[PDB]
C-alpha cells in the first residue's frame, strides 16, 4: 500500500557469489610469493542486485 | 440491517478498515566453503628386488 504519488521498493534480491580454487604443490605452493608458481588459481565473483 | 445494527456494523468496519502496515523485510544469507585435499605417495620398482 503506497502514496498516491510515490515511487517505492516492492522488494528485491542482493545476491553476492565468490568461488576460489587452486590447485598447488602442497609445501611449495604455500611459499608467500614465489608460490603463486606452483599454484594453478581459479577465482570467480558475481554480483546482481534486483529492485523492484 | 437495523439502524441499530447499521451502527453496529460502522463500528465493525470503521476497525476492519484501518489502514494496514507495511513491512520491509531484508534477508542475509551468508555462506562460506573451502576445504585441503592432499595427495602425496611414493612408489619404488627395482627389477632384481621389488616393486611398491
Amino acid at each position: 500500500l503506497v502514496k498516491s504519488g510515490e515511487t517505492v521498493v516492492l522488494g528485491g534480491l542482493m545476491d553476492e557469489q565468490t568461488k576460489e580454487e587452486v590447485s598447488k604443490v602442497p609445501l611449495l605452493g604455500d611459499i608467500p610469493v614465489l608460490g603463486y608458481l606452483f599454484r594453478s588459481t581459479s577465482n570467480n565473483t558475481s554480483k546482481r542486485n534486483l529492485m523492484v | 440491517a437495523q439502524p441499530d445494527v447499521m451502527a453496529e456494523l460502522e463500528q465493525v468496519v470503521a476497525k476492519l478498515d484501518i489502514r494496514r502496515a507495511q513491512v520491509l523485510v531484508e534477508a542475509i544469507i551468508v555462506e562460506i566453503a573451502d576445504g585441503d585435499g592432499l595427495n602425496l605417495g611414493v612408489q619404488w620398482a627395482n627389477t632384481n628386488g621389488g616393486g611398491t
